Formats: C-alpha cells, sequence, structure tokens
RNA sequence: AAGCGAGAAGAACCAGAAGACCAGGC
RNA sequence: CUCUGCU
RNA sequence: AGUAGUAACAAGAG
C-alpha cells in the first residue's frame, strides 16, 4: 500500500520528547 | 576443564597471580598492547632477511606434538626455542609447506559462507559479460563511492548487533533485536554457521565487512556501484573503456539511480536539439544502463522522475506525474512552476543558492507511514493537510513539507553546524542538507515557524510545537487529518515535438524545464553506441571531446568554416556542448561568436586556428543579435560556471605553443598541425565585437579602457583598451 | 542524496468547632 | 663458552 | 684498506 519510492537523509526528528 | 585448569595454574605462580588480581577488565584494553617490540619500520627488509635464517616462522606451541621435529629428508621443521615475548616457538616455513602436504584435512564446506564477500566476488567475475574495449579520451573524477554495499536496510548499529547475537549470543549484553531484517539475517546465518571451527573473531570481521556498508573516495569514470567500484581497474582506464557487465543480480536502488541519470543527461541534451522528440527516441534506443537497454527498461522499472516520466512518455508508456523528495512521492494535483535559482543566508549564516520554484501549486504527498495534502506558493507553504499513522510520521511529513517550501523562516532556522560541502568541498544539495539537519532535529523549526488560530474543523485537528494535538492553536497552515486520507494511477499523456508532456485535456503536466538540472553519477555504467559516443557524458568529458573532434576533423572543419560556416554550425557534434551552455546566454554568445568569425573571414589574413577551435562550440545555437561585449564564455559543470576566456590562455582551454598540444581542463585533446595561413603577426581580429586588436599599447590614443563601455567608439578611431589578463592592448573601431 | 571508532538503567518512591453577641452591605 | 642481527 | 659521509660500520654484550 503507500510505500516510499527512495527515502533520503537520516528521518525522525527531535522535537518529539 | 582445560580453561579452568589454566587459570588455576596462572593463580598459582605469584606474579601471574598478582597481574590477574591487581588489573581489572577496563585496565585490560591498556595491558593487552603491552608489547616490548617495535612496528618494523621497513618490514620488506626485515621480511628478506628473516627468510634466510632457519626458523623465522612462529607456530603455538601444540606444533611440537602435531608436526614431526624433521621430515624424511631431516630437514627440522620447527625448533625447541620460544619466541621472544610470546609463547609460541620457532618454525621453519617447510612446516608450513608440510602441513599443506600431510597435515590433518578437515571439511571446509563452511569456508564459502562465512567468506561470503570474497566468494561473491569470484562468482560476479565468472558470470560477468565483456564487451568491446573502446579508446576514449576517458576523464575520470574523484568522488566517493561504495566499495562495500553492506547491508542497506541495517545500519551500521544494527550489523553489529546482528553480529554478536550470532557470533557472541552470551556476550550480546541488553542488546535485542528489533528491527525484522535483524532477525531473519540473524536467524539464516545462525542456521548457516552451525557447528563452525573457524574462529569467531574471523567470523565477526567477514560479517562486518559483509554487512557494514563502507564508502571510498576514487577516480571514477563509469558507475560507482560496488559491482563496477571492484572491477574499476578492469573496466576505466586512462585511455580505454572495457564494456564490461558484473554478472549476478543488481541492486534495484542503483539501476533506478542510473536510469534517472541516464534520462536526465539524454532530457538535458534532447532540449537543445532540432527536433528534440526524435533525438530523445535515438538516445533512449541507442543507451544501455548496466549493460541491459534502456528502450525495455523503462517499460519495466516504475521510479518516478520528470526526466524518467518524459522519456516513457516519448515511447508511449503512461506516466505518474510524481516525482520523489525526502522519502515522500510528490504528484502536482494543480497549478505550475518556474525553476530559478536565486541566492538566500541560512540562520547559520552561511550563504547558499538555492534553486526556487515560483508559482502556486498544490502536492500530494503519500509516504509510508504518511499522506498529506499540500499546497504552496513561492518560498510560502499556503496550506498543509498531514494524515500520519503515529506522532513520528506526522512530524516526519510536517518537516518534509516544512522544507519542501522553502521559507525564510525554514531558511533561518537553520541552527549548529550545518556544513553544505561535504570535506571535498563539493557542492552538497541544499535541500537534501537541510531535511537532513531538521530531521536531526526540528524544535528550532518549529519554534520559529509560528502559530496560526484555529476553529473547530471537524477531523482536522491543530498540531503544535511539542507534538501535542490542539484544537484551538496549530501550526501556520498545518492540520491534521483522522480520516486517514490515502494517485498511482498511471494517466496516458501525448508528447509534443519539444518534449512537452500534455495529458488529455491539454495542459502541460511536464517539460523539460522542470528536469533537475544537477548532474549526478550513475551507479551503474551507461553505455552509449551511437558515432560520437559521448553525447550522454558529464560537462568535462563532453567538453574534452568535443574540442577533440574538432581537433581531428580540423582539416574539413577549415574549409567548412572557409566557405559554408552556417552547416558547420548546424554540425550536431556541438549540440551536447550547447547543452552545457547556460540557456540564457546561448543566442547572445552564438551571435557574438559568430559575428567575431564572420570579421575573420572578412579581414585578409588574421586567421586564428586556436581561436576558432575555442569558440566554435559556441556558435551551433541561433544566433541573438546584441551590442554586448564578452570577455569570456560560460558553460555549466556540475553547477559551476566555467569560463572559457575569448583572448589570451585559461584553465579551461590551453594551446601550449612549445607542444603545439591543445589540453581542455587539464586533459590533454590533441595538437594542431602548423597552418601556414595562420599568420597572427600579432593583429587577432577575432575577439572583440566590430574591433580590431592592434596589438601592445603605445600610450598615445588613450591610458586605458573597459570592454563594455569601449562601445562608445564610434568608427575609425583608435583606443587602449584593457582586455585580459591585465594586459592593456591598442584596438580600433573596423571600418565596417 | 549523504556516508570515515563505542552505550541503557541496581535498589525503591486532613482536617470540622459550635454557640452567642456586635458592626455592616444588600 | 652462552646470547643477539631493527631494541 | 674499503663502504660511507657531517657519523658511523669495519661485530657487540656477557
Ligand atoms: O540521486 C539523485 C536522484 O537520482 C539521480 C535520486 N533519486 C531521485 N528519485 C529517486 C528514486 O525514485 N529512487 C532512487 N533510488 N533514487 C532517486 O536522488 C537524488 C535526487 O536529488 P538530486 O538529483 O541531487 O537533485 P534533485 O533531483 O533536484 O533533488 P531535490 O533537489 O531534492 O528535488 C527533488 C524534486 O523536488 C522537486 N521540487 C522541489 N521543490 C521545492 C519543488 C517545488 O517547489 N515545486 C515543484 N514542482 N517541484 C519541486 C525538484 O524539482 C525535483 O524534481
Amino acid at each position: 500500500a503507500a510505500a516510499a519510492a527512495f527515502a533520503a537523509a537520516g528521518a525522525a526528528a527531535a522535537a518529539a520528547a | 576443564m582445560e580453561r579452568i585448569k589454566e587459570l588455576r595454574d596462572l593463580m598459582s605462580q605469584s606474579r601471574t597471580r598478582e597481574i590477574l588480581t591487581k588489573t581489572t577488565v577496563d585496565h585490560m584494553a591498556i595491558i593487552k598492547k603491552y608489547t616490548s617490540g617495535r612496528q618494523e619500520k621497513n618490514p620488506a627488509l626485515r621480511m628478506k632477511w628473516m627468510m634466510a635464517m632457519k626458523y623465522p616462522i612462529t607456530a603455538d606451541k601444540r606444533i611440537m606434538e602435531m608436526i614431526p621435529e624433521r621430515n624424511e629428508q631431516g630437514q627440522t621443521l620447527w625448533s625447541k626455542t620460544n619466541d621472544a615475548g610470546s609463547d609460541r616457538v620457532m618454525v621453519s616455513p617447510l612446516a608450513v609447506t608440510w602441513w599443506n602436504r600431510n597435515g590433518p584435512t578437515t571439511s571446509t564446506v563452511h569456508y564459502p559462507k562465512v567468506y561470503k564477500t570474497y566468494f561473491e566476488k569470484v562468482e560476479r567475475l565468472k558470470h560477468g559479460t565483456f564487451g568491446p574495449v573502446h579508446f576514449r579520451n576517458q576523464v575520470k573524477i574523484r568522488r566517493r563511492v561504495d566499495i562495500n554495499p553492506g547491508h542497506a536496510d541495517l545500519s551500521a548499529k544494527e550489523a553489529q548487533d546482528v553480529i554478536m547475537e550470532v557470533v557472541f549470543p552470551n556476550e550480546v549484553g541488553a542488546r535485542i533485536l528489533t528491527s525484522e531484517s535483524q532477525l531473519t539475517i540473524t536467524k539464516e546465518k545462525k542456521k548457516e554457521l552451525q557447528d563452525c571451527k573457524i574462529a569467531p573473531l574471523m567470523v565477526a570481521y567477514m560479517l562486518e565487512r559483509e554487512l557494514v556498508r563502507k564508502t571510498r573516495f576514487l577516480p571514477v569514470a563509469g558507475g560507482t556501484s560496488s559491482v563496477y567500484i571492484e572491477v574499476l581497474h578492469l573496466t576505466q582506464g586512462t585511455c580505454w573503456e572495457q564494456m564490461y557487465t558484473p554478472g549476478g543480480e543488481v541492486r534495484n536502488d542503483d539501476v533506478d539511480q542510473s536510469l534517472i541519470i541516464a534520462a536526465r543527461n539524454i532530457v538535458r541534451r534532447a532540449t537543445v536539439s532540432a527536433d528534440p522528440l526524435a533525438s530523445l527516441l535515438e538516445m533512449c534506443h541507442s543507451t544501455q544502463i548496466g549493460g541491459v537497454r534502456m528502450v525495455d527498461i523503462l517499460r519495466q522499472n516504475p521510479t518516478e522522475e520528470q526526466a524518467v516520466d518524459i522519456c516513457k512518455a516519448a515511447m508511449g508508456l503512461r506516466i505518474s506525474s510524481s516525482f520523489s523528495f525526502g522519502g515522500f512521492t510528490f504528484k502536482r494535483t494543480s497549478g505550475s512552476s518556474v525553476k530559478r535559482e536565486e541566492e538566500v543566508l541560512t540562520g547559520n549564516l552561511q550563504t547558499l543558492k538555492i534553486r526556487v520554484h515560483e508559482g502556486y501549486e498544490e502536492f500530494t504527498m503519500v509516504g509510508r507511514r504518511a499522506t498529506a495534502i499540500l499546497r504552496k506558493a513561492t518560498r510560502r507553504l499556503i496550506q498543509l493537510i498531514v494524515s500520519g499513522k503515529d506522532e513520528q510520521s506526522i512530524a516526519e511529513a510536517i518537516i518534509v513539507a516544512m522544507v519542501f517550501s522553502q521559507e525564510d523562516c525554514m531558511i533561518k532556522a537553520v541552527r549548529g553546524d550545518l556544513n553544505f560541502v561535504n570535506r571535498a568541498n563539493q557542492r552538497l544539495n541544499p535541500m537534501h542538507q537541510l531535511l537532513r539537519h531538521f530531521q536531526k532535529d526540528a524544535k528550532v523549526l518549529f519554534q520559529n515557524w509560528g502559530i496560526e488560530p484555529i476553529d473547530n474543523v471537524m477531523g482536522m485537528i491543530g498540531i503544535l510545537p511539542d507534538m501535542t494535538p490542539s484544537t484551538e492553536m496549530s501550526l501556520r497552515g498545518v492540520r491534521v487529518s483522522k480520516m486517514g486520507v490515502d494517485s498511482t494511477e498511471r494517466v496516458v499523456v501525448s508528447i509534443d515535438r519539444f518534449l512537452r508532456v500534455r495529458d488529455q485535456r491539454g495542459n502541460v503536466l511536464l517539460s523539460p524545464e522542470e528536469v533537475s538540472e544537477t548532474q549526478g553519477t550513475e551507479k551503474l555504467t551507461i553505455t552509449y553506441s551511437s558515432s560520437m559516443m559521448w553525447e550522454i557524458n558529464g560537462p568535462e568529458s563532453v567538453l574534452v571531446n568535443t574540442y577533440q573532434w574538432i581537433i581531428r576533423n580540423w582539416e574539413n572543419v577549415k574549409i567548412q568554416w572557409s566557405q559554408d560556416p552556417t552547416m558547420l554550425y548546424n554540425k550536431m557534434e556541438f549540440e551536447p556542448f550547447q547543452s552545457l551552455v547556460p540557456k540564457a546566454a546561448r543566442g547572445q554568445y552564438s551571435g557574438f561568436v559568430r559575428v567575431l568569425f564572420q570579421q575573420m573571414r572578412d579581414v585578409l589574413g588574421t586567421f586564428d586556428t586556436v581561436q576558432i577551435i575555442k569558440l566554435l562550440p559556441f556558435a551551433a545555437a541561433p544566433p541573438e543579435q546584441s551590442r554586448m561585449q564578452f570577455s569570456s564564455l560560460t558553460v555549466n559543470v556540475r553547477g559551476s560556471g566555467m569560463r572559457i576566456v575569448v583572448r589570451g590562455n585559461s584553465p579551461v582551454f590551453n594551446y601550449n605553443k612549445a607542444t603545439k598540444r591543445l589540453t581542455v581542463l587539464g586533459k590533454d585533446a590533441g595538437a594542431l598541425m602548423e597552418d601556414p595561413d595562420e599568420g597572427t603577426a600579432g593583429v587577432e581580429s577575432a575577439v572583440l565585437r566590430g574591433f580590431l586588436i592592434l596589438g601592445k599599447e603605445n600610450k598615445r590614443y588613450g591610458p586605458a579602457l573597459s570592454i563594455n563601455e569601449l562601445s562608445n567608439l564610434a568608427k575609425g578611431e583608435k583606443a587602449n583598451v584593457l582586455i585580459g589578463q591585465g594586459d592593456v592592448v591598442l584596438v580600433m573601431k573596423r571600418k565596417r
């Protein structure tokens, strides 16, 4: 179903705490 | 048990007992490397010296019981002496040969599995295909490539955890494998490594090699994938290219990237053609990626890319009109935009030149764990509606949309150490760098973006910077929908002569203008199979090969330029060069160069072969009349504007008179045979449009003048002009 | 697209007046 | 008489 | 002697 063709960068985020 | 007995014996010895008791496990890392011997400064000499003594090798004490002291010829295989600084004994190479000859054999079915990487090299070289070798002016650029692709799904840390599980299950510690890929690979490896007597340390090292990705900066000319880098010595040479196709399966990501690169090069080259659609079709039917024809990979490779999409449209294949960014597939549902470069100053006081998209537009974002609908204007996020499954996915989608907006507060939200040039000072993609930085930390970005009042929008609760949902307030233009809104459809399109892709209704979906201007490197070597083999090469290769072709055909190029220059300018061999020439300055450069050529033809003598070689490629484009004066002609090379100087010698275009040899970008292009009709005689007459270069100044007609303002001269008058590398010369406005 | 050394959690963590009287606002 | 051939 | 070159080898330590 929902899929990412090509994901660059490290991803995630430190804002969530 | 042997080891506990050895421990008891060690405790029996007083000094060894004191060492064992006093030293801690932390201090072991220090006393483990405790060695009296020093690193040999010239090991080759020491080795040559030690191969002459009787017993240069050292072996474990047990050798004495498992190898006879002497062979049937009486030569002593080993001795009683104990190796210095260890319990190992001395041994001769005879012992090793004896062991390999009549030693205790064992099973080695496990070796291919533990040394999987090396035997994979052997296998894929065995099934590789060798094509013809082509002698070409190879231009190798130094760039980071991968030598060990590793297990992409597993980061270095995951690979280390899997290695600990497989090799040292008891010494794992508190770590637990979570990623499903970790569990599956750990399982298969444990099943394969059953009853493996090989040292666990070697197995761990081989697994680190196999799993952990490793990169290396290497001068390359073809594909940068590991399957091509390991055979780089065999494939790419100084003057030759060996068309080689490594055997075995190829990573789908590498083929996708190489297809994107090939499509970008083909469309960029095909734009400057007189019949772009036919030219694009020919380069598609003549190009091969990784040894596979490019014609038949598009119909089987759904990678989304405006260039790939243009190529698919040219062949009648349904396109998606989508593009990847930040791991999300964007489809432009409505709106249009035009690319234009523009300089920005980041929040960390670094100046960037980013490509801003002018124009209102609306996108649909699809991700692995998120989906969003976005509407943006020039550096302004009009609206964003996210539907992430979890808060982390929502944050990722919001950050990606934020960066994609290219908003000023986005740019100014950069904090800390963010570098947009790698250690080689190659310009990184600013958008990717910003994505990486903000995905590392986004607190500043959300704090500096702004909050918008939100009413009770049904099923569209707002989100706050702290990531907690809110109803009354939210990030400016950001809403979160719980309807799980979730494009893939491939719409048949018609592509016109100029590569403008229009759907049934007729709106321009894709055009070559929105194709990316970056000149990337293919993961798999791309081979072009037309008469001029360098159509789709990088910038430097195109420059060098264009000038080399001019040199080779110089005998006919001269006559054609003298009696029929219009057809010379038409010559397709200059089109890729023009692809490197900026679109804005193409017509003006062509007009200026054509005028210079015509004035050179009219003026008796003043023929300059080197100048014609330098300026001929710029004359391909249709002329554009103008009065502006060019001190240098610009060409795009990996995001840099290389300036070819009209008069004088510059690194981009060099003519060594001592060797009469032309070098382009430091790459030799050949020598120009002596032309008796050249007769420069100081006067050039092929530098300034409408002006003749008398030569050295004489300080009577004027002190000096600039190139641009020099147009003030009406006719006939002589004046001194500062043209070139600080060399003021006397000039005059041509009689006609 | 980037890519040049390592991590994870021992032990355990509130208060009542009530009554009378006086002054006072409404 | 033993040890060493980068200490 | 000779190697070699700004200081050494032409055995050294028990
Ligand atoms: O390695 C390259 C590229 O292939 C060479 C690779 N890549 C692209 N697509 C895939 C893929 O599907 N699968 C794999 N495995 N790899 C893929 O990633 C790299 C791409 O980046 P690069 O070529 O260096 O530059 P560029 O192509 O420009 O990337 P980027 O700058 O991140 O932009 C990507 C797309 O975004 C479009 N775009 C950005 N903005 C802000 C807008 C906009 O505001 N409006 C519109 N209409 N489009 C925008 C860019 O134009 C580009 O299309």
